[PDB]
């Protein structure tokens, strides 16, 4: 999370992506701050998504 | 942000109270500036909504 929170030499650019199953211990560890924006990926969660799924897949 | 777009937010803001610093502010101005210019203030409040909330 230092890393999070660090810039490299002035002029170069970078982005770094996570990944987890969880946001709840993350936050009681106080590292959620240092990134920058979230995404809630949703599941799915509608029998239209699945049955176009499988229109796509064609199994 | 130009000046019609500082009252643009100003009208609606003295109502509220603000938690808010700096090096997130940057950030938040920054990520609603890409996009093009009529939903620029209106994506940088929004988040200021549940951000500063």
């Amino acid at each position: 999370l230092v890393l999070l929170k660090k810039a490299p030499p002035q002029g170069r650019k970078l982005l770094i992506i996570g990944t987890t199953s969880r946001k709840d211990v993350l936050q009681e560890m106080e590292m959620l701050n240092a990134f920058s924006t979230t995404i809630h990926v949703p599941n799915i969660a509608t029998g239209e998504q699945l049955l176009e799924a499988l229109e796509l897949l064609g199994n | 942000f130009k000046d019609k777009e500082r009252t643009t937010i100003a009208q609606q803001v003295k109502g509220k109270k603000v938690w808010i610093g700096i090096k997130k502010l940057l950030m938040l101005i920054e990520m609603s500036l890409q996009m093009d210019p009529e939903y620029r203030v209106r994506k940088f409040l929004a988040l200021l909504r549940e951000e500063g909330a």
